[PDB]
DNA sequence: CTTGACAAAAGTGTTAAATTGTGCTATACTGGGAGCCGTCACGGATGC
DNA sequence: GCATCCGTGAGTAGAGAAGCACAATTTAACACTTTTGTCAAG
């Protein structure tokens, strides 16, 4: 919304365009970069003002959201690596 | 069966309500019309296959004509899942593409 | 009015209801400072 | 009786318990405390926990199908004693058997009780369970001596523990019992003072009528206190596709710009304490807490370079007045602050 | 109809307060409590479609 | 011995549910239905098409 | 390393627990004077942590580097706060709960497994019909009882407590048959009434007390009053009969005499063996004896039935109430134990050789079975992982309770749906600790299921649980993930 | 560079009032309440 | 084989109603040394 400054929605068809065209990086920012990827957009902003190129994207809080919330659900949701090795995506920040 | 809800029972694999009848085997169709009911007989070399069409259904086929397997006896949509098992994959891909292509 | 129907005595007093809304010489009304609308609204009549 | 409504369900069951006749009440109730003083009978004489013992009773009572071990060794211990003891066990076995039934056939009570309170924050089988609670307590409480029938003196505890839960468990964000009395107080205060005065009461008006140690300033903040939540899922629109929670920002986590201007605050002042000397500058970054992240006592800053406390406030505060005049005439802080 | 919606709760609580008793001293303004009325009536200018 | 196999046709919307990837299923219909079974057979999404890549 | 695979699972309450920092045991959210979590509710630091960086809930420690470390004295680790997004807890259910996942999602992964009946699993799951783990030699009907049989709430009563029936009598008559009498089905106990079941027959308060003195006298049981000696009794000069609250109401006798009790007020009929004793009794009320178990006598009078013990402490005698210790029990803990029994690798073997079976439903049917039997062995899920026994709770900043610029706070309908389990887990295990009946602990029970749903997914089963003063169905975890509205459609796929 | 000296600033141990939690009221009272159905086709199962 | 109830799905933006008693726990007002912070001495 304008009067909450907000941005414009990047919906699944704008999605879909992207990925007829190819524009992989492109999407990537969208979904990552420039909506909720925290350390990322930070990191986008502060190159940026430095006269510098963005850093390499991130995972994004949504899908961190979507893993903590699938696990209220008693589901064991993990994601592993090339050896089918669990890969931390909380930075080990909910370890025990 | 026009226009979009014809594109996505196409799309769906959806059985058509007023569905066509295809023969399930090659051979020689012969009419037996009655004032009472229809029904057609594929004529083989030594099968008899047997179908009870209703008595307001447009057939497109006369008496001596050989038709193929899956070959729509009556006029209306086919049934691609009726397709399939009757003529095979191909004759159904063939059909999903020209159906849809024609909307 | 509150009636006993053994004691056979009658209480009357006017008790206050609450607001009712009032309607302004435009039809439209002023509901927490800000003007509305009642759209009118069409249904099925009852009957058989 | 009823898959679907566990209301019906719950009715159907407390149905096939038959109400007690006033003869059959005044038995059960007179088994209860008969256990009750049995089991204390047994404890002066056995030596347990006197509610050691009504939990090995009532364990056999409910049966198996409700340590294992150790309620088997109690009831052995119990049994052992002589023919005169083991009396007393048979009116605990069944007094704590009457108290079984006696709950049983009093759960019409507690649902004609519980339908009274509806719409105040707990769906009705919560209200029953509450009373039911209450039930409970009252038939360990009720006293057959005094002639008075059950009902009488259950509704109280029943009434009492469903307002009891209603006070605690209505609210997302939990008042206390007194705050939710006086919260009812006053709405029941401005309730009546609007039907005397035709119109919504002021806060000085209603303060006067709660009576001394209340002033408009009271009302208004227990007003402000019993304001409950609002629901982040609540619709906006005609279209259940925007919510309270979508227009709600997040103040919390700083923000890009915010985490930018840190970093180059940090970046200029790294090089504004690079003029400084090698002691000097790290001097100002234990004693700030630039690098471990608290301020340093002095003290603390004496013992890691082996000085006084009054030797760092010197190099500190020349620092400080070297970096004021470094600042003069770069100026390249002074953006940072506003 | 909203009008008579808030009116049927507002006659519920009124046999409620009759069920409690205390008829010695019972008034109209007592058993009556518009707030059912007015909640219903707020209701319908303010959140009905 | 071979297994012998006959083709099969559905909808664009069974296809769609029945394809390996939970993620893309999931995020399509019968999130329910999807997720149970997948849980259940303890599935392991690949990331092969575009909407598992896109969701992560 | 790089994110590859993602892999769903289902989660153990092993693993549920692993992943939780705390137990979350009260419904208490924030304190409203304060504004400041409350210790074990939904939003305590001590579980989830610091609502800000590097400070603890007390005050004491306020800097970066006690990275890692948990203050002693308000319990809260010194870390970044960003960590509520992450960390989670968990609540201990009293008693195991179904998710509803497994059973409402057609065909149900539970009634798969254990060949229920979408019916029949709803009947068990919410306590309406019992499910046979061990007959124990129960008889019902003349039918012995098999394991994993349903039982309706009247047939378990039978069997479980016995069959008996109170046949009330008119007000001033007099029973014909007299205590401890073997009546018979059709006999009647009184002129206007008949017992509808055979067994024996004993009075509950006879209403008149005949004593006649070695002379009879006719006495008045008021309904405050009790006997205590049985009818036949031999009754000596100034013995008590009846028992009063106030000793000058109490009725001794005037001499020696013999009790005869009459006017009873009902009659109760219960199919029981009675067995007569005279020395000590080796047994109590409530206990379960089978044939051939000593009863009273210490080896001279044993029970020749199954059935449960109720000594009788004024007629002298131990009756047996026919019964038998079955082993049927309701909810999911009946479900749970069912799939911790069944081994995997011998029902892959029973339905395979259905397969071989020439009728196609029963092949198509063993193969739906197969399938979720072969997907538990293969992913190595165990099957009674699908009934929760640690509800793994959401961290606190995924459910926020945030106050808004105006000063109200605003939350999420979970911490709702939360307190609402919270509350029905911790009344159950008050209820359990204070021996309730067991119809008050089956409703308890029933309604924890039903939180549970409702906190998985709302509206699935039943009326949707919506919060008082709106008819809003509660936002619950599937609706947040499901539809147009859900995580993945609106801020997965789209941003 | 120490070394005194100060007045805070901060920590700390009591004690009080304010706040919060808990128990208890004895005529008799014993199975709820709101809904209350103008869409459509689609699987998929679930039994007659 | 068929008939039926249940569950699923149905475009994208934007713009918008109890009271009281008493105990138990916590808060806050005090005092206190304790510790900095500091400003003059060499
Ligand atoms: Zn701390």
């Amino acid at each position: 919304g304008k009067a909450q400054f907000g941005g414009q929605r990047f919906g699944e068809m704008e999605v879909w365009a992207l990925e007829a065209y190819g524009a992989a990086h492109t999407l990537q920012e969208m979904l990552t970069l420039k909506s909720d990827d925290i350390e990322g957009r930070n990191a986008a902003y502060e190159a940026i003002i430095k006269g510098e190129d963005v850093p390499e994207p991130s995972v994004p809080e949504s899908f961190r959201v979507l893993v903590k919330e699938l696990q209220a659900l008693a589901l064991d949701v993990q994601t592993l690596d090339e050896k089918d090795n669990p890969v931390d995506i909380f930075e080990g920040l909910a370890s025990k | 069966t026009q226009g979009l809800p014809r594109v996505i029972e196409l799309f769906e694999a959806r059985r058509p309500k007023a569905k066509a009848v295809i023969s399930e085997i090659d051979g020689v169709v012969r009419i037996e019309e009655t004032e009472e009911k229809l029904s057609v007989f594929v004529e083989s070399e030594g099968f008899s296959k047997e179908y009870k069409l209703p008595k307001e259904a447009r057939l497109l086929v006369k008496d001596g004509d050989y038709v193929e397997a899956g070959q729509p006896l009556t006029r209306g949509a086919i049934d691609p899942h009726q397709l399939l098992e009757a003529k095979g994959p191909e004759a159904v891909e063939r059909y999903l593409v020209e159906e849809i292509q024609k909307v | 009015q509150l009636i006993h129907k053994d004691t056979g005595l009658i209480k009357e007093d006017e008790v206050f209801l609450g607001h009712i809304p009032l309607m302004t010489e435009d039809g439209s009304f002023i509901i927490n400072g800000a003007d509305r609308v009642i759209v009118s609204q069409i249904h099925r009549s009852p009957g058989v | 009786i009823s898959t679907s409504d566990p209301v019906r369900q719950y009715l159907h069951e407390i149905g096939q318990v038959p109400l007690l006749t006033l003869e059959e009440e005044v038995e059960l109730a007179r088994k209860v405390e008969e256990g009750m003083e049995a089991i204390k009978k047994l404890s002066e004489i056995t030596g347990l926990d006197p509610d050691l013992i009504r939990e090995v009773v009532r364990a056999k009572i409910l049966g198996s199908a409700r340590d294992p071990k150790t309620v088997e060794e109690i009831d052995q211990k119990l049994k052992s004693l002589p023919k005169e003891h083991k009396r007393y066990l048979h009116i605990a076995r069944e007094g704590e058997a009457a108290r079984q039934h006696l709950i049983e056939a009093n759960l019409r009570l507690v649902v004609s009780i519980a339908k009274k309170y509806t719409g105040r924050g707990l769906s009705f089988l919560d209200l029953i369970q509450e009373g039911n609670q209450g039930l409970i307590r009252a038939v360990e409480k009720f006293e057959y001596k005094r002639r008075f029938k059950f009902s009488t003196y259950a509704t109280w505890w029943i009434r009492q523990a469903i307002n009891r839960a209603i006070a605690d468990q209505a609210r997302t964000i939990r008042i206390p019992v007194h705050m939710v009395e006086t919260i009812n107080k006053l709405s029941r205060t401005a309730r009546q003072l609007q039907q005397e005065l035709g119109r919504e009461p002021t806060y000085e008006e209603i303060a006067e009528a709660m009576g001394p140690g209340w002033d408009a300033k009271r009302v208004e903040e227990t007003l402000k206190i019993a304001q409950e939540p609002v629901s982040l899922e609540t619709p906006i629109g005609d279209e259940k596709d925007s919510f309270y929670g979508d227009f709600i920002p997040d103040e919390h986590l700083p923000s890009p710009v915010d985490a930018a201007t840190q970093s180059l605050l940090s970046e200029e002042l790294e090089k504004a304490l690079s003029k400084l000397s090698e002691r000097e500058a790290m001097v100002l970054k234990l004693r700030k807490g630039l690098i471990d992240g608290r301020e340093h006592t002095l003290e603390e800053v004496g013992a890691f370079f082996g000085v006084t406390r009054e030797r760092i406030r010197q190099i500190e505060n020349k620092a400080l007045r070297k970096l004021k005049y470094h600042e003069s005439r770069t100026r390249k802080l002074r953006d940072f602050l506003d | 109809d909203q009008f008579r919606v808030g009116l049927a709760r507002l006659a519920r609580g009124v046999r409620e307060r009759m069920l409690m008793g205390s008829e010695d001293s019972l008034t109209p303004a007592k058993l009556v409590n518009s707030r059912p009325l007015e909640a219903a009536i707020r209701e319908f200018f303010s959140r009905s479609q | 011995t071979p297994v012998a196999w006959k083709p099969l046709l559905m909808g664009v919307t069974k296809s769609a549910l029945s394809t390996k990837s939970w993620l893309s299923a999931a995020s399509f219909q019968n999130t329910t239905h999807v997720l149970t079974e997948a849980a259940i057979a303890g599935k392991k999404d690949e990331l092969i098409g575009l909407k598992e890549n896109v969701i992560l | 390393k790089e994110v590859r695979k993602v892999r769903i699972a289902l989660a153990s309450p092993e693993k549920i627990r692993s992943w939780s920092y705390g137990e979350v045991e009260k419904p208490e959210t924030i304190n409203y004077r304060t504004l400041k979590p409350e210790r074990d509710g939904l939003f305590d630091e001590r579980i989830f942590g610091p609502i800000k960086d590097y400070e603890c809930a007390c005050g004491k420690y306020k800097r970066q580097r006690f990275e890692g470390k948990v203050c002693e004295r308000c319990g809260v680790e010194v870390t970044k706060s960003i960590v509520r997004r992450y960390r989670m807890g968990h609540i201990e259910l009293a008693t195991p709960a179904a998710h509803i996942w497994f059973v409402k999602d057609v065909p149900s992964k539970i009634g798969t497994l254990l060949d229920l009946s979408a019916t029949e699993l709803e009947q068990v799951l919410y306590f309406s019909k019992y499910i046979v783990l061990d007959p124990k030699g129960a008889i019902l009907n003349g039918v012995p009882v098999e394991k994993r049989q349903l039982l309706t709430d009247e047939e378990y009563r039978e069997l479980r407590y016995g069959k008996q029936e109170t046949y009330p009598l008119p007000p001033g008559v007099d029973a014909l048959v007299k205590d401890g009498e073997e009546v018979v089905k059709g006999q009647e106990l009184a002129p206007g009434v008949v017992s509808r079941l055979d067994g024996v027959a004993l009075y509950r308060f006879p209403r008149r007390v005949r004593v006649e003195y070695v002379e009879p006298k006719d006495y008045r049981v008021q309904p405050h009053m009790n006997v205590v000696v049985p009818e036949g009794a031999r009754v000596e000069a100034g013995d008590k009969i009846v028992a009063a609250i106030d000793p000058e109401e109490e009725v001794i006798a005037e001499a020696e005499g013999v009790v005869h009790l009459h006017e009873p007020a009902s009659i109760l009929v219960v199919k029981a063996r009675v067995y007569p004793f005279e020395d000590d009794v080796e047994v109590s009320t409530g206990d379960r004896v089978a044939p051939g178990d000593v009863l009273a006598d210490g080896g001279k009078v044993k029970s020749d039935v199954y059935g449960r013990v109720e000594v009788d402490l004024v007629r002298n005698v131990v009756r047996v109430v026919e019964s038998y210790d079955i082993d049927a029990r309701m909810g999911a803990e009946a479900i749970q134990q069912l799939l911790k029994e069944l081994d995997l690798e011998a029902l892959e073997k029973e339905l395979l050789e259905e397969m071989k079976h020439p009728s196609r439903a029963r092949r198509a049917k063993a193969r739906k079975r197969l399938e979720v039997v072969r997907a538990f062995l293969d992913s190595g899920n165990r099957p009674e992982w699908m009934i929760l026994e640690a509800v793994p709770v959401l961290p606190p900043d995924l459910r926020p309770m945030v106050q808004v610029d105006g000063g109200r706070f605003a939350t999420s309908d979970l911490n709702d749906l939360y307190r609402r389990l919270i509350n029905r887990n911790n009344r159950l295990k008050k209820l359990l600790a204070q021996g309730a009946p067991e119809i008050i602990i089956r409703n308890e029970k029933r309604m924890l299921q039903e939180a549970v749903d409702a906190l998985l997914d709302n509206g699935r089963r039943g009326a949707p649980v919506t919060n008082p003063g709106s008819d809003r169905p509660l936002r619950s975890l599937t609706d947040i993930l499901s539809g147009k509205q859900g995580r993945f459609r609106q801020n997965l796929l789209g941003k």
